[PDB]
C-alpha cells in the first residue's frame, strides 16, 4: 500500500485516515499504525545478567547491529554496554543516538558514550519527573563542577528559551586533559499526558537543534533521550527526517520512515497518538509555505 | 522541492529590512534601536538564538551594545566563550567604523562557515573545522587569534599546523581578504606552475601526482601543506615535503625527481 504522499495531497490523506469506512470498526490511522507491527537484529549484550540493571525497561533493548558500544574496561564485564542505538538521518549516517533517560547507575556510562562517539549535542524530551515517576536521573551538574569517572563536567551557562532550556557544559577527560563543549537542549513543552496541542513549538525546537549542529560544525550524532528512548525520541527523529525531506523533495512518507527507524531500534514512535502527531505536525509545517496552505 | 513564500521568509525579510534601512540611511550604530541591534546580531554577526534572545531582553540600543565591558557582555548577552566575545567585539568595532550597500549586506561571504567549510580544508587543515566553527571563527577574527586561543580552544598543538595557518592568513592579507580574487587566482593557476602562493592543498596534491608521484599525494591530506606555505616559508624544502609525502629513502629516484621539480616549482611560481 502506497503511503508516500505528495505535499499537496497531505491534507486530504490525513482526512481519509481520520475517517472510518467500508465496514471496518477502526479508522485508517489506527489500521496504518497497526500495520507497522508486522514489520530485525538480536538482543545479545543487553540481556547479559551483568547488564540487566542498566535497562530502564526489560522489553526495550538495542539491536546488536546498531547498538552504541563503549570501549571495554579492564576486568569489568558488561562495561561496553549502554542502552542506546545509532539511527541514520536525512543527510548523514549516524545522525542520531536514541537512548533512555540515564539512570543514576548508568550516568557515568552516559557521559562516556557522548565522549567516545563525539556527541556534543544532547536532546532531552522529558522533565526529570512526570506523573509522579522518575523519567530521567539528573546526570548533569547544577552549579559546580562534577566528576563522572574520567570526566570532569563543568556547567558553563544556562539559557531559558520559550519552549526549551539550553545548558552548556565543558567536559574534560581527566586522563589527558582534552576537553569539549557539550550542549543540552531540554524541550519543556511536551505535555505529561498525550501530545502537544500544536506542533509549532516542537517543529521550531527541531529546527534550532539542527541549526546548532550546522552552525557550530558538529559532525557527531545528536544524542536524543526520553523515558525509554523510543516514544518521544521516535517522534523527534521521525519529524527531523520527514520535515527536511518534505522541504527538499515535496513528499511525505511517515509510514515508511517509522518502519525504517524500527529497523534500527525497536518500537520507535510507540503509540498511535504519537504516530498521529507526526502527521499533524508535518501538515502544520507544510502550512508555513503559502503555495501549500 | 517546496516553492514560494512563507512564514519564515517573511520574518527574515522583515528582519533584514530593519538592518538595511539603518545602514543605507546613514544611521550611526550608536543610534540604532533595540529591534535593529537584535536583527544585526542575528543576521550580520551570526550569533545563535540564545545570545540574540539575551540581547533582546537586556540591550535596548546600539549605544548600550557599543559600551558593554567584557564582563558585561558575559552577563547581559550570556557569552561565556572568549572567542565568541572576540567575534562580537570585532563586529561592533567594524560596524561603528562603517556607519561613520558597499559594505556587503550579503554578510557571511567570509563568515565562520566559509572559514570552516571552504578555507580550512583548502589549507590541508580540515581536521580543525569543528573547533573553529564552534568558536564561530570568521575571517575578521583570524589575524586576531592569539597564541593562547590557538593552543587551547582551537586545539592547534602541532607547531607545523600552526605555521600552516599563519601562512594561510598571510595569503589572505596579501589578497586584501578578497574571496573572489582568491577563487579566481586558484582557477587561473589550475593547469600551470604559476601563482603558487594561492594554491590549495588539493592543487598541491595535483602537482605531486602530475610529477609521477601519484601514490604519495594522498599523504598530504590533513598535512597542512598548501601553496602559501610553499611560497612564503623559506625553510620548507623538498626533504620536508618528501617526509610528509612519506616517500621511502629507498625510493631514491623519486626523491631526486621531487628535489628537481620542487626547485622548478619555486623558481617558476614564487619569489623565493
Amino acid at each position: 500500500m502506497n503511503t508516500e504522499v505528495p505535499a499537496r495531497n497531505l491534507y486530504a490523506y490525513i482526512q481519509k485516515l481520520t475517517q472510518i469506512e467500508t465496514g471496518e470498526n477502526v479508522t485508517g490511522m489506527e489500521l496504518e499504525f497497526k500495520r507497522l507491527a508486522s514489520s530485525t537484529s538480536r538482543f545479545i549484550s543487553a540481556n547479559l545478567p551483568c547488564n540487566k540493571f542498566k535497562n530502564r525497561l526489560v522489553n526495550i533493548m538495542p539491536y546488536e547491529s546498531t547498538r552504541v558500544c563503549l570501549q571495554p574496561i579492564r576486568g569489568v564485564e558488561g562495561s561496553d554496554y549502554i542502552n542506546a542505538s545509532f539511527l541514520d538521518g536525512y543527510r548523514q549516517q549516524k545522525a542520531y543516538i536514541a537512548t533512555q533517560g540515564p539512570l543514576a547507575e548508568t550516568t557515568e556510562d552516559f557521559w562516556r558514550m557522548l565522549w567516545e562517539h563525539n556527541s556534543t549535542i544532547v536532546v532531552m524530551l522529558t522533565k526529570l519527573r512526570e506523573m509522579g515517576r522518575e523519567k530521567c536521573h539528573q546526570y548533569w551538574p547544577a552549579e559546580r563542577s562534577a566528576r563522572y569517572q574520567y570526566f570532569v563536567v563543568d556547567p558553563m551557562a544556562e539559557y531559558n528559551m520559550p519552549q526549551y532550556i539550553l545548558r552548556e557544559f565543558k567536559v574534560t577527560d581527566a586522563r589527558d586533559g582534552q576537553s569539549r563543549t557539550v550542549r543540552q537542549f531540554q524541550f519543556t513543552d511536551w505535555p505529561e499526558q498525550g501530545v502537544p496541542k500544536s506542533g509549532e513549538g516542537f517543529i521550531d525546537f527541531i529546527g534550532q537543534v539542527h541549526k546548532t549542529k550546522e552552525q557550530f560544525g558538529q559532525d557527531g550524532p545528536i544524542s536524543v533521550h526520553c523515558s525509554a528512548g523510543v516514544g518521544r525520541t521516535g517522534v523527534f527523529i521521525t519529524l527531523s527526517i520527514v520535515l527536511e525531506r518534505m522541504r527538499y523533495e515535496g513528499v511525505v512518507d511517515i509510514f515508511q520512515t517509522v518502519k525504517m527507524l524500527r529497523t534500527q531500534r525497536p518500537a520507535m514512535v510507540q503509540t498511535e497518538d504519537q504516530y498521529q502527531f507526526c502527521y499533524r505536525a508535518a501538515l502544520e509545517y507544510l502550512g508555513s509555505f503559502d503555495h501549500y496552505a | 522541492k517546496l516553492t514560494g513564500p512563507g512564514d519564515k521568509d517573511r520574518r527574515n525579510k522583515r528582519k533584514h529590512e530593519l538592518l538595511e534601512e539603518a545602514c543605507r540611511q546613514g544611521l550611526p550604530f550608536a543610534a540604532w534601536d533595540g529591534p535593529t541591534v537584535v536583527s544585526w546580531l542575528e543576521l550580520w554577526v551570526g550569533m545563535p538564538a540564545w545570545y540574540v534572545a539575551a540581547c533582546r531582553a537586556n540591550v535596548k540600543s546600539g549605544a548600550i551594545m557599543a559600551n558593554l565591558s567584557d564582563t558585561e557582555i558575559q552577563r547581559e548577552i550570556g557569552i561565556s566563550n572568549p572567542l565568541h566575545r572576540l567575534k562580537l567585539r570585532l563586529a561592533i568595532q567594524e560596524m561603528v567604523s562603517l556607519t561613520s550597500w558597499e559594505q556587503i549586506l550579503a554578510y557571511g561571504d567570509m563568515n565562520h562557515e566559509w572559514v570552516g567549510n571552504d578555507w580550512l580544508p583548502s589549507l590541508g587543515l580540515p581536521q580543525y573545522r569543528s573547533y573553529f566553527m564552534e568558536s564561530l571563527v570568521d575571517a575578521r577574527m583570524l589575524d586576531h587569534l592569539n597564541k593562547k586561543e590557538l593552543r587551547g580552544q582551537l586545539k592547534m598543538v602541532d607547531s607545523f599546523h600552526r605555521v600552516s595557518l599563519h601562512y594561510g592568513i598571510m595569503c589572505l592579507k596579501r589578497l586584501n581578504y578578497d574571496r573572489k580574487d582568491l577563487e579566481r587566482r586558484r582557477e587561473e593557476s589550475q593547469t600551470q606552475i604559476r601563482d603558487v602562493m594561492v594554491w590549495s592543498n588539493e592543487r598541491v596534491m595535483g602537482w605531486v601526482s602530475g610529477l609521477g608521484l601519484k601514490e604519495f599525494a594522498t599523504n598530504l591530506t590533513e598535512s597542512g601543506v598548501h601553496g602559501a606555505l610553499l611560497a612564503l616559508d623559506e625553510t620548507f624544502d623538498y626533504s620536508d615535503l618528501a617526509l610528509l609525502l612519506q616517500i621511502p629513502t629507498q625510493n631514491a629516484q623519486a626523491r631526486q625527481l621531487l628535489e628537481k621539480e620542487f626547485s622548478n616549482l619555486i623558481s617558476l611560481g614564487t619569489d623565493r
